[PDB]
């Protein structure tokens, strides 16, 4: 109750993260853009960089 | 009813291609 900071609900939540050996799934908001094949690229895929 | 296994029952553990490889 707001009777009872030492006794009164505070919400929690964790977030936990995965790194699979499986192909990414929950993505950020960042754009994607072209293949540049055969020159020397800095790259992201998914986070992988 | 019995046998031996012989060489059976693996899976695999990942989705990567590891490739001409011995690998633990
Ligand atoms: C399997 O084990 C049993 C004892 O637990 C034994 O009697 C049987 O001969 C064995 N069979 C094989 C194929 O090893």
């Amino acid at each position: 109750q707001p009777t009872n900071v030492g006794y009164q609900p505070y919400r929690v939540v964790v977030l936990s993260f995965e790194l699979l050996h499986a192909p990414a799934t929950v993505c950020g908001p960042k754009k994607s853009t072209n293949l540049v094949k055969n020159k020397c690229v800095n790259f992201n895929f998914n986070g992988l960089t | 009813a019995y046998t031996n296994s012989f060489t059976r029952g693996v899976y695999y553990p990942d989705k990567v291609f590891r490739s001409s490889v011995l690998h633990s």
